[PDB]
DNA sequence: ATTGAGGCTGGTCATGGCGCTCATAAATCTGGTATACTTACCCACATTGGGGCTGATTCTG
DNA sequence: CAGAATCAGCCCCAATGTGTAATACCAGATTTATGAGCGCCATGACCAGCCTCAAT
């Protein structure tokens, strides 16, 4: 099985399962720990932001690859926004300050 | 070829500043009118920049000086 | 037809495969003898005796 | 399954850990060829349009 | 865009400001065209449009009308993505308490209001009343009244008395409470009262209330009045394919809440009775509690059919929660997986990749290349050409995959080497080929295993994968400095067969001018592969300053070795290929070639070795046959003798001469001896079975058997396997755990029967279950170890410290299990080393000890070098490179920025699945003793009166070879410095009873004892000796409990005997069950017996307990301070431990149990940290009494001993790092000048920097005591609440964070991964440094 | 280097299916009242905290 | 000197927190669908010179 681009889940904009919905492999906590043991900070960032969650990130990267430019923008993952909204639904106030 | 980068790591230490400098040089070659300082043996920009670093004529100081000189020449072109 | 690695027999400790290989080789030798005797088609008493 | 003529020896590392080396005649004689049957269905539903 | 995250509790005003509208109806859709209903959970006018720039009524359907709201329906014309971030609010009709703050493990509201949780729940349940503002009614501010009591109080007084019930009453009390007055009252109570529990409770209350006051929260905000609503899209109602729908449980919970609120409003409007109003309020409270957290307060509410509903807390928590399943790890694109194969033709830096997988992966690159080459006019044309698979797309793919690395990963990632980078090679098929050398690192086989493929996208990722994750760049294991790409089976077998001489062969004694003509003679068939010949060779030596010197000579070698000499790099002697060349020899040769030459020759030599081994193994063609298992001709005779002995033992048991246990022991010993004899005979028969004759009579050499070679080359099999193949397999184990007396006498070559097979099935199933459980335990242990030390990163280069750890070789009382070279190589010395003779200065202080330094130290025979460690590093928030030493994965020193904690945790956790009276000197040496209070007895033996005496054997090199613990009052034959011989007994004692001998001579008299009161008169039936047994406190009466038998040595003049060097009398108070050897009237002598007093889990739960800092079940009592001991009066117990110092006071006292044996005497001086009892030692007490060095040494020693017993080699740097991380917290004793509490527990770095600042200024610092915590406790106690919430106890962490109003700076790795930016460990360290230097400039 | 015609720049006149707006109307959606008598549902560990003792220093009859 | 009271120390009992690799009818009000109609941006058909060539 192999995938480059496909469909994404509804609640969290992430790839689907395996070989049934034409989905991608899963990058787990052990793999994250291995990449942290390595010095591949850029690889980890492009793994957990552009290829998975950043809605504008993935399309921008696709357009840059088609145009021949190997560069990316990190953006912000949708999963963290979903988590923030879920926490704000309780009686807990969490926010990001700019300074 | 570039099987290993031992010579480049000797030239520039810490194995991370090497990565940063090589990425800078490869981006400069890929986007812009920059040209390689070594003969092109049908190699990618990463390999070409690693070979330039191994030869010892490309580093962060040289890149900064070249950027400063280019900026000064662009500013001097106001006629 | 098949080539297998002998390095897996002593660690796994299964001589049954070797015994079955020997038994199959003996049975295939017997079958080859029977087939050659049938191809020569001399008589039926020799086949009966064998 | 099928009965095969096996030999026990290393052959240029092609059976390094557990790999099995197979001759061309096995696939030429179709000794291990299997048939598989799958069913596909097309559903025609009624939409509001 | 941001640098910190702030968490707090939300006020009703802020909640209203968050909401875009109110939700008044529970309707979802209109079941016709599925339009969103008005004022519902999916109201379009509240939560934005449904389609892009489309009005709900259709009036506006163009981008021209963007930004204007419709008048027919009110729906704003904008994007539909605003439905994902818009929230609603619901106006509750009655106040509702928050379930988290009420049912959290500490009752926040209860301990804030000083009310019991039971009482608060009673008031909330509408059961009892509560008084608010009682006034002059003789009623308390928090008194609780029942219905009858409230009625009685209302009857007497109708005014000046207010009583409410429920959340409204709780909110009124919270509003009425005065925080400053409570703080001052509690501080006054703290100052006045003196009690441990009261002080602790008041301190916790004062801390909580001070933090509440500092924060901007208000007490009344804990009771919910307006609650938010989740955006529609996060709880979708999409139509399922088939005309059905799918919904989440939050929709149903919100529906329930809304309906109950509406019913309550209707009942309030209709003036419902009090009972109905209370029932409705209770229903509303229950509904809100179940919405917030289902199953916490009462029984969980069932869902549609059978299962219970899922709440917001349920989504937040659990392994399948957002933090772990969707935020720490995420599915990614550009990935692929398939089955792996060997492909032996590949090189170390390349792998095989199917054409279809690469075509599917590199689709955008192909599209861009096709567009650039002009072959395809449009991207659609390029896609059509790729779908058609023309003849040019393959060329494009070959061009683009020429130099673009990939990532290969196996599904278990135990260590760092689970992901590597390779260079793809296009091949035909559907299977990936993997290099055989990386198979051991990957822990992968070829019996259906699969691997994943990942494509780096950006330039920086490609360069990182090439420079750091390349297979050729990591050949050394991070855990230990040893190679990891060594050949395992086929190459080892081939090289062993090549380099294995024979007695007689073709062309023996031929003189050869070179390996070239040696290979000529081999290939031509004129000579054997291995024949003893003379070959002229040239070798090169690096003895010069970087230059090579060539020398030529004639050597005695074989044709195989001469041929193999071709591939050896021109830097090594010829002696490294002139042996049998097993697997250990191959690994040592590879390591030597690496360390001498470099990297490129190492990989080239490894590839050449693998190629040659494969070729020559295939040329030899070794096989296995039924005749390889050779059965010895004495097995049956040994079996018959064993059976005869068993029958004789059975007859002896039937005669009644022996017991059942003795019979069983004899039978099992006989069977074990027979098994050992059979195994030895078969070893002897198989090992040298090949016998031949050369040009004469006969000669014997090593056997040529195929199985023997397979087992002697270390490729596969072992002695146990050979025993199980060609002999009896020994004794099995019943399910109970014992050993069956009947062993299995049949091997695998013969036919086992049903009984033996059924017996073996038990062991097979036990092994399978143990293997199934070991992985599940090791995963949890590895996760717990990783999560505690994930923030440790090297940040400095040299901290400038002088401390260190004293490193000595490990001696257990015999042969050394850990040479000093292993424990010192790669470390930096803390102090300058001196000469062994203390004459000249040795290697300087701040040097790095490489192999040359280690060889010099070995040659000079240095006893013990001290080195720096990370636990003594002075660097704040990280460690320096010098203290760490060197990374034991590359030759150079450790680089700056490396996250050593992750590597340490991974190295510790990787091998977790592998884990399940007379002294007899060994070798000649000199007897040495340390801390021995010896004296000459009347027999000449050097008796010892000190419990801290260690026996040491020092050879003439000055190295320690033996270490033994000498019991007190033990008989010693030799002395100090006396030369002895091997196998000589020097020390003897009685382990069943310790002596009570005295160090002085004189008379023994009977004073302060009465026959029957304290002692009994008993006559021995056999020996006849008359002795006075001393009864303990429970055996004796109450009158004699205060009169302990006191025996004191008196001289011929009647005075007390003075110990030499002092004048304190030596009186000994014999405890209970003390049999006196000698009676009154008989003179004694020094060193003579006077009285006699009668006296390990497997696996890694020991490792788990050691890492978790669990206290032992029966801790050993230790001495608090040095001084004399003054036994305490029985106080409802055994004894009172009071130790009087030389001049200080002795307020200390301890509760000693009466069932625990004691070692200290009446007049024995104890030292600080000295043992008083026997048993397991507590690590907290060890730390508190002997600093941090002793406890880190103990932990390191224990873990290293366990791993060495299990056979795993791990460097102690990781253990030290884990100990440091576990030793991070510390408490405050007393504050000198900086604001601090008397029992507050804060970070050690904070108090360290505060004390440095105070000492730099004119103020006085404070005092602290280091604290030791478990791994989970240290991980939970973290300055950043995000990391703590990600690990465990998410609800508790979030509650505490909200309450305290904590601010979270990222400042870490896991937090940066969570937020989705560059971690400050690898390449992003410089970016983080630049950001820090730009901020606050 | 002019004066005799074609191609191409300015506007004529409605023209024609489309879309927004008015109005009718039966089907769909809401609220409302019923009077023989019917009365209470239906696994194994590790840790902290609360409540009941257990002495052990203070005071007592 | 023995008594028992009110405090810390100790111990029994409850609680939460962990645990792996890809019914019935009645009446009154509302709304969507077919009724046509005004009105129009844009389809198909002309129709005057300024702009673009030729002979003498
Ligand atoms: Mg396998
Ligand atoms: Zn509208
Ligand atoms: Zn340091």
């Amino acid at each position: 099985h192999a995938r480059s681009t496909g469909s994404y889940s509804l609640v969290t904009q992430q790839p689907l399962g395996g070989k049934a919905q034409f989905g991608g492999q899963r990058f787990g906590e052990m793999e994250v720990w291995a990449l942290e043991a390595y010095g591949a900070a850029y690889t980890l960032q492009e793994m957990l932001t552009v290829k998975s969650d950043d809605v504008n990130g993935r399309t921008k990267m696709y357009k840059n690859i088609v145009d021949g430019n190997h560069q990316m923008e990190p953006g912000m993952p949708e999963s963290f926004n979903v988590l923030l909204k879920e926490i704000r639904s309780l009686g807990i106030n969490i926010e990001l300050e700019d300074e | 070829a570039r099987v290993t980068v031992q010579d480049a790591v000797e030239k520039i230490g810490n194995r991370f500043d090497l990565v940063l400098v090589a990425a800078r040089r490869a981006r400069q070659m890929q986007v812009g009118g920059k040209d390689p300082l070594v003969p092109e043996e049908n190699d990618k920009t990463t390999v070409i920049a690693l070979r330039e670093i191994e030869e010892g004529l490309i580093n962060n100081q040289i890149l900064d000086v070249r950027e400063r000189q280019e900026q000064q020449e662009q500013e001097a072109a106001e006629l | 037809d098949i080539v297998l690695n002998p390095l897996g027999v002593p660690s796994r400790m299964n001589i049954g495969q070797i015994l079955e290989t020997h038994l199959g080789m003996a049975a295939k030798g017997i079958g080859d003898k029977i087939n050659a005797m049938l191809k020569q088609q001399q008589e039926v008493a020799k086949l009966r005796e064998f | 399954g099928q009965n095969m003529r096996v030999a026990f020896m290393p052959w240029n590392g092609y059976n390094f850990e557990d790999s099995i080396l197979v001759s061309e005649r096995v696939v030429q004689e179709d000794r291990f060829t299997t048939i598989h049957i799958q069913e596909l269905a097309c559903v025609s539903r009624d939409t509001k349009l | 865009e941001f640098d910190a995250i702030k968490i707090a509790l939300a006020s009703p005003d802020m909640i209203r400001s968050w909401s875009f509208g109110e939700v008044k109806k529970p309707e979802t859709i209109n079941y016709r065209t599925f339009k969103p209903e008005r004022d519902g959970l999916f109201c379009a006018r509240i939560f934005g449009p449904v389609k892009d720039y489309e009005c709900l009524c259709g009036k506006y359907k163009r981008l021209k009308h963007r930004g204007v709201i419709c008048e027919k329906c009110g729906v704003e014309v904008t994007q539909t993505k605003v439905r994902r971030e818009r929230m609603g609010h619901i106006e509750l009709a009655s106040p509702t308490a928050h379930i988290w703050f009420l049912k959290s493990l500490p009752s926040r509201i209860g301990l804030l209001l000083d009310m019991p949780l039971r009482d608060i729940e009673r008031v909330l349940y509408f059961e009892s009343y509560v008084v608010i503002e009682g006034g002059m009614t003789n009623l308390e501010r928090q008194q609780i009244l029942t219905e009858e009591q409230y009625l009685d109080a209302l009857e007497e007084f109708g005014d000046e008395f207010d009583a409410k019930m429920g959340a409204e009453a709780i909110q009124a009390l919270l509003k009425s409470m005065d925080l400053e007055q409570e703080c001052e009252q509690l501080r006054e109570e703290l100052n006045e009262t003196n009690s441990e529990t009261k002080r602790k409770k008041l301190t916790k209350r004062i801390k909580l209330l001070e933090a509440f006051v500092q924060s901007g929260n208000k007490p009344e905000w804990m009771i919910l009045t307006v609650l938010p609503v989740l955006p529609p899209d996060l709880r979708p109602l999409v139509p399922l394919d088939g005309g059905r729908f799918a919904t989440s449980d939050l929709n149903d919970l919100y529906r329930r809440v809304i309906n109950r609120n509406n019913r309550l409003k209707r009942l309030l409007d209709l003036a419902a009775p009090d009972i109905i109003v209370r029932n409705e309020k209770r229903m509303l409270q229950e509904a809100v509690d179940a919405l917030l957290d289902n199953g916490r307060r009462g029984r969980a509410i069932t869902g549609s059919n059978k299962r219970p509903l899922k709440s917001l807390a349920d989504m937040i928590k659990g392994k399948q929660g957002r933090f772990r399943q969707n935020l720490l790890g995420k599915r990614v694109d550009y990935s692929g997986r398939s089955v792996i194969t060997v492909g032996p033709y590949l090189r170390l830096h390349q792998c095989g990749l199917p054409k279809k997988m690469a075509l599917e992966l590199f689709k955008p690159f192909i599209y861009g290349k096709l567009e650039l080459r002009g072959l395809a006019t449009t991207i659609k044309a390029a896609k059509k050409m790729v779908e058609r698979e023309e003849a040019v797309v393959w060329d494009i793919l070959d061009e683009v995959i020429r130099e673009h690395p990939v990532l290969l990963n196996r599904a278990p990632t135990l260590h760092r080497l689970g992901i590597q980078a390779f260079e793809p090679v296009l091949i035909e098929g559907k299977a990936i080929q993997l290099h055989p050398l990386v198979c051991a690192a990957y822990n992968a086989d070829f019996d259906g295993d699969q691997m994943a493929v990942h494509v780096p996208l950006t330039l920086e990722a490609q360069l990182e994968a090439r420079a750091l994750m390349m297979s050729t760049n990591n050949i050394l294991s991070p855990a230990n400095g040893e190679p990891i790409i060594v050949p395992s089976q086929d190459v080892v077998l081939g090289l062993y067969y090549m380099t294995r001489d024979c007695v007689n062969a073709k062309g023996e004694g031929m003189v050869l001018t070179g390996p070239k003509e040696a290979e000529r003679l081999y290939r031509s068939g004129l000579a054997s592969l291995h024949a003893r010949v003379k070959v002229r060779i040239t070798e090169y030596e690096k003895d010069a300053n970087g230059e090579l010197v060539a020398k030529t000579s004639l050597k005695d070698t074989t044709v195989g070795r001469a041929i193999l000499w071709m591939i050896v790099p021109k830097g090594l002697p010829y002696s490294i290929v002139n042996q049998a060349l097993g697997k250990k020899a191959i690994s040592k040769m590879l390591n030597t070639c690496y360390r001498i030459l470099g990297l490129k020759p190492t990989v080239i030599f490894a590839d050449q070795i693998m190629y040659t081994g494969f070729a020559y193994a295939a040329r030899s063609g070794a096989s296995v046959g039924i005749d390889d298992m050779v059965i010895p001709e004495k097995k049956h005779e040994i079996i018959s003798e064993a059976e005869a002995e068993v029958a004789e033992i059975q007859e002896q048991f039937q005669s009644g001469l022996v017991t059942a246990g003795e019979r069983y022991n004899k039978v099992i010993d006989i069977w074990a001896a027979a098994n050992d004899r059979v195994s030895k005979a078969m070893m002897d028969n198989l090992q040298t079975e090949t016998v031949i004759n050369r040009d004469g009579q006969e000669e014997k050499q090593v056997s040529f058997n195929s199985i023997y070679m397979m087992a002697d080359s270390g490729a596969r099999g072992s002695a146990a396997q050979i025993r199980q193949l060609a002999g009896m397999r020994g004794l099995m184990a019943k399910p109970d755990g014992s050993i069956i007396e009947t062993p299995i006498t049949a091997n695998f070559r013969e036919g086992l029967n049903v009984l033996q097979y059924f017996i073996s099935t038990h062991g097979a199933r036990k092994g399978l279950a143990d293997t199934a459980l070991k992985t599940a335990n090791s995963g949890y242990l590895t996760r717990r170890l990783v999560d505690v030390a994930q923030d440790l990163v090297v940040t400095e280069d040299d901290c400038g410290t002088h401390e260190g750890i004293m490193m000595t070789p490990v001696i257990e009382g015999g042969d050394v299990k850990e040479p000093l070279r292993d424990r010192v190589l790669g470390r930096v010395t803390a102090e300058d080393v001196l000469k062994p003779g203390t004459a000249d200065i040795l290697v300087p202080r701040n040097t790095l000890l490489h192999e040359q330094w280690c060889d010099l130290l070995e040659e000079n025979s240095v006893d013990a070098v001290k080195v720096r460690s990370v636990v003594s590093c002075d660097t704040d928030f990280g460690v320096c490179a010098h203290c760490y030493g060197r990374d034991l994965a590359r030759g150079h020193i450790i680089n700056k920025g490396e996250a050593i904690g992750v590597i340490a945790a991974q190295s510790i956790g990787e091998p977790g699945t592998q884990l399940t009276s007379s002294i007899q000197v060994k070798n000649k040496g000199s007897i040495k003793l340390s801390n021995v209070k010896s004296v000459v007895n009347s027999s000449g033996k050097l008796v010892i009166t000190s419990r801290n005496t260690e026996l040491k054997l020092i050879d003439e090199f000055g190295r320690t070879k033996e270490s033994y613990k000498v019991p007190y009052g033990a008989v010693l034959a030799k002395g100090d410095g006396e030369q002895v011989a091997g196998g000589e007994t020097v020390a003897n004692w009685d382990p069943h009873t310790m002596p009570v001998i005295t160090e002085v001579s004189g008379f023994v008299r009977f004073t302060d004892m009465i026959d029957g009161q304290t002692i009994t008169r008993q006559t021995d039936e056999l020996t006849g000796l008359s002795s006075l047994v001393v009864l303990d406190s429970a055996e004796r009466t109450a009158g004699g409990k205060d009169l302990r038998p006191a025996l004191k040595i008196v001289d011929a003049q009647g005075n007390d005997v003075l110990i030499p060097g002092t004048d304190m009398p030596a009186q000994y108070f014999l405890p209970g069950k003390a049999i006196v050897q000698l009676e009154d009237g008989v003179q004694i002598s020094s060193g003579d017996t006077l009285a006699r007093i009668p006296q390990i889990t497997g696996g890694l739960p020991r490792v788990a307990d050691l890492f978790e800092a669990r206290r032992p079940k029966e801790p050993a009592i230790l001495a608090e301070i040095s001084g004399i001991v003054s036994f305490g009066k029985e106080t409802k117990g055994k004894r009172r431990l009071v130790i009087t110092p030389v001049d200080g006071s002795d307020p200390y006292e301890e509760m000693i149990p009466k069932w625990r044996q004691l070692n200290v005497f009446e007049g024995e001086r104890v030292e600080r940290g000295d043992v008083i009892s026997d048993g397991p030692e507590a690590p907290h007490d060890i730390l508190r009494l002997r600093g941090v060095h002793a406890v880190t040494r103990y932990i390191v020693n224990e873990v290293q001993d366990v791993y060495r017993l299990q056979g795993v080699k791990i460097n102690d740097k990781h253990i030290e790092v884990i100990v440091r991380q576990m030793l991070r917290k510390a408490t405050i004793v007393n504050a000198g000048s900086s604001d601090f509490l008397e029992g507050e527990q804060v970070e050690y770095s904070r108090v360290k920097i505060a004390n440095r600042e105070l000492e730099a200024n004119g103020k006085v610092g404070a005092t602290y005591s280091r604290d030791l915590l478990g791994i989970t406790k240290a991980s939970l106690a973290t300055e950043s609440f995000i990391s703590a919430a990600s690990f465990q106890e998410t609800t508790r962490v979030l509650t505490e964070a909200a309450v305290a109003g904590k601010r979270d700076e990222l400042r870490g790795l896991k937090e940066n991964v969570i937020v989705g930016r560059l971690i400050p460990a690898g390449t992003g360290y410089a970016y983080h440094q630049d950001r820090m230097r730009r901020r606050a400039a």
